[PDB]
Order: structure tokens, then sequence, then C-alpha cells
């Protein structure tokens, strides 16, 4: 049983980056395509160790130190799709009939989730069976996504070169961020007070916020902002797709590879599993051999 | 304590407040 739940994590967060390599066609990270080749190759090194690691502990019946070496190896494998996905989306706009296209000032889908949870918090600071911890609580939540706007909105201040815009968006995110200070005072103010009066006045220290939580939403949708996303040639996708399938291939014996490695750490007496576990290690350094030294010939 | 906690929270809301 132990060491099962670490194998059965890594299969799953295995199952979501693999989803980076469906379409990479749009950036992913910021990553230079020397930041790719740099990542790649230290989660090579990350990786052969935390595989030697897997067997060893797997055959010798340490178990903590067999988890570890599962979850060191799906975080270095995530590290390298992230890389590959980002360097052959570089690879396919590079080509001469791709169109690059344009970053957006904010990503939308965390911007509208931050806005919504602020809004959904003063709602429930609001309610009125509502305890005083639940306020509590609803302003942890509240802090949490006015940092995240805030820091949001420092990007894109500094992503764009218009003026106008570069201070519209501090402004915007001081509202935000004074909003939230005066309800958060209006939060500590409450001791030994829970009374009516003060379940009104939480509420009426929502209002500056909801506004310019509100004001900021309306401000950050200027189509102005937003992203234009590439468009790679077809050439390009031809380029990509080396890098492509040795990062899916990776992934499809690393998968195996764990699978193999959770039966064996609950018995280790199984022969074909041992094999099996040193053909998806070997496939899984293959890949990873065939995509840096893809990487490096479909290079920019 | 009650101010270490949503000084966390509020991760580097100061960089826009001195801004």
């Amino acid at each position: 049983a132990p060491g099962q739940k670490e194998c059965d994590n890594a299969l799953r967060q295995l199952e979501t980056v693999r989803e980076l390599l469906e379409n990479p066609v749009q950036p992913i990270n910021d990553m230079s395509y020397f930041g790719c080749l740099d990542s790649v190759m230290e989660n090579s090194k990350v990786l052969g160790e935390a595989m030697t690691g897997i067997s060893q502990n797997a055959k010798n019946g340490n178990l903590p130190e067999f988890g570890d070496a599962i979850a060191t190896a799906s975080k270095a494998l995530c590290g390298f799709t992230e890389a590959a996905a980002q360097a052959a989306y570089l690879v396919g706009v590079s080509d001469p009939n791709s169109q690059a296209g344009q970053q957006g000032l904010v990503e939308p889908t965390q911007f509208a989730r931050a806005n919504q949870a602020i809004q959904m918090a003063c709602q429930s600071l609001g309610e009125p069976g509502c305890t005083q911890a639940q306020v509590l609580s609803a302003a942890t939540i509240v802090a949490k996504h006015t940092s995240a706007l805030c820091n949001s909105c420092r990007l894109a201040s500094a992503r764009t070169a218009n003026p106008t815009a570069k201070r519209q968006f501090v402004q915007s995110a001081k509202e935000v961020a004074n909003s939230t200070a005066n309800l958060v005072k209006t939060i500590k103010a409450l001791d030994g007070d829970f009374t009516e009066e003060n379940r009104a006045q939480c509420r009426a220290a929502t209002a500056p916020l909801l506004e310019a939580v509100d004001n900021l939403s309306a401000f950050a949708s200027n189509p102005e902002f937003s992203s234009v996303p590439a468009q790679i040639s077809p050439e390009g996708r031809a380029a990509m797709e080396p890098i492509v399938i040795s990062a899916k291939t990776m992934l499809e014996s690393a998968g195996g590879l764990i699978q193999t490695a959770r039966a064996l750490a609950v018995n280790p007496r199984d022969p074909p599993r041992w094999s099996v576990l040193a053909g998806h290690s070997r496939t899984v350094s293959d890949s990873i051999k065939k995509l840096i030294t893809s990487m490096r010939d479909k290079a920019p | 304590d009650i101010d270490q906690m949503f000084s966390t929270l509020l991760g580097e809301l100061d960089l826009l407040l001195q801004s």
C-alpha cells in the first residue's frame, strides 16, 4: 500500500502535463529557446538519478525513498514536457510562413477567476447567517486574489509601451489594493462584536472593492490588450513534429515505468516486471536523447 | 498572528502602494 499514492499522483500529473503536447502553437512560459535547452538538460540529469532511485528502492523495500524518487521523477518529467512544448512552439513560429502574433497583457482565465472569487467572497461575508469566522475566511480569499490581481496589473503595465495604459493598470490595481485594506480594517475591527450593525458594516465595506474590481475588469477587457494567436504554417508544424513525438514517447514510457514500479514496490519478486521496468527506463532515456538532438537540429 | 497571516497572503502588494 505505501508508495502507491505517490505513483497514482505521478500518473495523474503526467496525464495533465501531456495536454501541453496536443496543440503546442502558443507560448506556455517565458523561456527562450536556450532556456528550453537548459531546462531539458537539467531535468535529464534529475530524471536519470530518479529512475535509479525508483528501481533501487523498490528492489530493497525502502518505501519512503521510493516515494521521493517517484515524486522527483514526476516533477522532472513535467519540467521536460513544459520545455518541450515551449520549444516546439518556438520552432513552429520561426518558420518564414508563420505569423508570430502577440502576447496579451493579462491572462484572461485566471483574471476572471480572481474577480469572481473576490465577488463571491464579498457576497459570502454578507450572507445573514454567516459566522464571524466566515467573515475572516472570506477576507483571506479576498487578500489572495487581490495580490494576484495586483501582480498581474504590474506585469500588464510592464508589458505595454503605451504610457496611458501603463499608468492606468497601476492606478486600477491601486484602487483594488486600497479597498481591500479598508475592508480588512473593518473585519479586524470586529472584536467580541457580532451584532447586526457590524454585519451591515462589513457588507458596506465590500462596495468600494466590488466597484474597483468591476472597473479593473472593464478596463482590462479592452480588445487592444487581448492576445492575438500565432498562426503556424504547415511547414512549421512539420518542423515541430520530431520534438513533439519524442516528448509524447517519453511520457508514454514514463507512465509505464511508474505503473510497473507501483507493482514492484508492493512485490519486488517479479522478474518479468523488472525487465519491463528496465525497458521503459531505457525507452525514456532514448526518447530524451532524441528530443535533445531534435531540439538542436531543428533549432531556429 | 493575525497580522503575519494577512501579510503572507497580500504577497507583493507594497510594490503597488509605494507606486
